[PDB]
């Protein structure tokens, strides 16, 4: 999975 | 600058309209014009700048990944040679992505960061600097790759140092910075243990400070906490 | 032409890559370059051209509608005056949309339609001509509005005449042409009864010809039939 | 609703 960033 | 003749307030208004219309390239162009007026940005204006470029570069990154995957498969044993076109088009998208990153980094260096004195502005801009060097690092392969990675690390680290001294552990900017620096460690710096440690400590320290918050602030902070938890779940 | 130095086959290959990467503006630029080589297009190449521009203009239309709605509300009684910006930005998007439509119509006129002799090519291009005049009609307000509407009608009508003589009632191009000309009647020409009659007769005549088809052709035709039924359900 | 076209 491609991880969360903001 | 093609936005040089438009009022600052009109550029901000049109950035908001462009966001509503999901016209993120226009949004970014309007916000670049607003930054180039030379005045500092408000909290909301910083969000508009970040949202615009995050969406533009996010689309470029997604396209680059598709093309890079096709290129990798084209180079495996047994694949039919299909010419230079996949590499060329991946390079075209890559160069456009690098151009957007250079534009954002240029706005940060000329002159947003140097005028940003409050933690809420300075941490936000330094986080952005880390993010756009991270996007450059995702595609980098040359003599300067290690320096690009180190530029991302250095910007994130300065942001972290300020955030830990000047912001509560639940501040959404502090949390988002930690989220992204943790991803940097995991994906860019080949440091999954540091990535996991940072996400966990950030989450736990925020948890312990939630009791101080209003309901609305609690909602904001817990939203970013959940992203930290999501990444930890992916990684463990 | 910025694609003038690229091989036709390379342009087609890159259009397919751009589609996979959801880079529809690039896709359209590559297909424009391919058309400008001067050779006729194959069935698949016509699809690539149509998909690319349909996606580009579809995004512009969606943005134009958002902005036009905001503009309408800004002009209602009781609304606060907020300056020329909404109109200006709607006009900016509108002008870009018109430019894309003009580009597509230009490719059709120079010289795709005049070299298209088989029904599968000629009907497809004439349908496209009707579609892009319809998109111009959606935003038109000037002296030429009725002529723009009539240009759409005329192109659709020529396509319909050929399709009814030369294609079976289940041919997906014939079905899609009828679907879109029916929408033209409903939304552009203020002719809901004609829109409904066309959709119903098209659906019923296709139904009666499904028995002649293979399983794969049946799937293709019934997919477009369902869109006719969907519109009929919306309209009745 | 916005009608279907192809
Ligand atoms: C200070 O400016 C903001 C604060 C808070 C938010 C959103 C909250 C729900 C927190 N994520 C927000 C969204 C913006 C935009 N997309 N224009 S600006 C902006
Ligand atoms: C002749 O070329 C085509 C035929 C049929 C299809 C799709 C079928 C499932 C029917 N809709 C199709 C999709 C294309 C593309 N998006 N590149 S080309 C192309
Ligand atoms: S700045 C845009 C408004 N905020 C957001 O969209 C989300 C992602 C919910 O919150 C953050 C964005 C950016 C940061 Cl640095 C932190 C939180
Ligand atoms: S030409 C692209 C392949 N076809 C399609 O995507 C769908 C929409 C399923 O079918 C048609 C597209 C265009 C026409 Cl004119 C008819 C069917
Ligand atoms: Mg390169
Ligand atoms: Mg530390
Ligand atoms: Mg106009
Ligand atoms: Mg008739």
């Amino acid at each position: 999975g491609f991880p969360a960033t903001v | 600058g093609a936005m040089g003749s438009m009022e600052r307030a009109s550029l901000i208004q049109k950035a908001k309209l462009a966001e509503q219309a999901e016209r993120y390239e226009d949004m970014a162009a309007f916000m670049k014009g607003a930054v180039e007026k030379g005045e500092e940005l408000s909290n909301e204006e910083r969000c508009l700048l970040s949202v615009a470029y995050k969406n533009v570069v996010g689309g470029q990154r997604a396209a680059w990944r598709v093309l890079s995957s096709i290129e990798q498969k084209s180079n495996e044993e047994g694949s039919e040679e299909k010419g230079p076109e996949v590499r060329e088009y991946r390079e075209k998208v890559e160069t456009e992505l690098q151009g957007v990153c250079d534009t954002v980094l240029g706005l940060l260096d000329s002159h947003l960061i140097k005028e940003a004195g409050d933690a809420e502005s300075r941490v936000f801009y330094l986080k952005m600097k880390g993010d756009y060097y991270r996007y450059l690092a995702e595609v980098a392969t040359g003599d300067d790759k290690k320096r690009i990675i180190d530029s991302a690390r250095s910007a994130y680290q300065e942001a972290m140092d300020i955030s830990k001294k000047e912001m509560p552990p639940t501040n959404p900017i502090r949390l988002g910075l930690a989220l992204n620096f943790s991803v940097f460690h995991y994906e860019i710096a080949n440091s999954p243990e540091e990535a996991i440690s940072l996400a966990k400590t950030t989450f736990d320290e925020a948890m312990a400070d939630l009791h101080t918050l209003s309901e609305d602030s609690y909602k904001d902070s817990t939203l970013i906490m959940q992203l930290l938890r999501d990444n930890l779940t992916l990684w463990t």
